[PDB]
């Protein structure tokens, strides 16, 4: 060890960060009167309805 | 402009014995196939099912099927029959 033959110095680093996300929301707060389309074998009713409103410009 | 034809069948439900036929109308077009071919097709469908002697019992219903902005490219008109 007379010289710096044994003198040693070293550093090392490794950092990793990963992220991920997702969202999906929906809301509906109306009331619509529909009409029966047909009666199924079990008695369930197929209902279809439509409502058109022309407030102004569309 | 005012000529259309070819009214076909679209539904045949034995439950309640309901037959539904549909035909198409372009934007600036009318449609009335023959007033008798629809009855013939409804009777054929009723005979195919357990019923017979289809009756119109209703009025044509027109709902737009193609939308292009504030327009109606095509309109679907439906004819209903109650087999008896
Ligand atoms: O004993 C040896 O082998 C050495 C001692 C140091 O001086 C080393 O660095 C080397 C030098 O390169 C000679 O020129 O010689």
């Amino acid at each position: 060890f007379g010289n710096s033959r044994a003198d040693m110095e070293a550093s090392g680093g490794n950092s990793f960060n990963g992220k991920g996300g997702a969202n999906a929301s929906n809301t509906f707060s109306g009331t619509l009167t529909v009409t029966v389309d047909q009666v199924l074998a079990n008695g369930n009713l197929h209902v279809v309805g439509e409502k058109q409103i022309a407030i102004n410009q569309g | 402009c005012t000529i259309t034809r070819q009214a076909q069948v679209s539904e045949a439900s034995p439950i309640s014995g309901i037959v539904r036929l549909t035909y198409n109308q372009p934007l600036f077009f009318t449609s009335r196939t023959d007033d008798y071919v629809s009855h013939g097709t409804a009777t054929r469908e009723c005979q195919q099912m357990g019923y017979a002697d289809a009756v119109s019992f209703g009025q044509p219903v027109g709902t737009c099927s193609i939308y292009a902005g504030s327009l109606c490219l095509n309109t679907r008109f439906t004819l209903s029959w109650q087999c008896r």
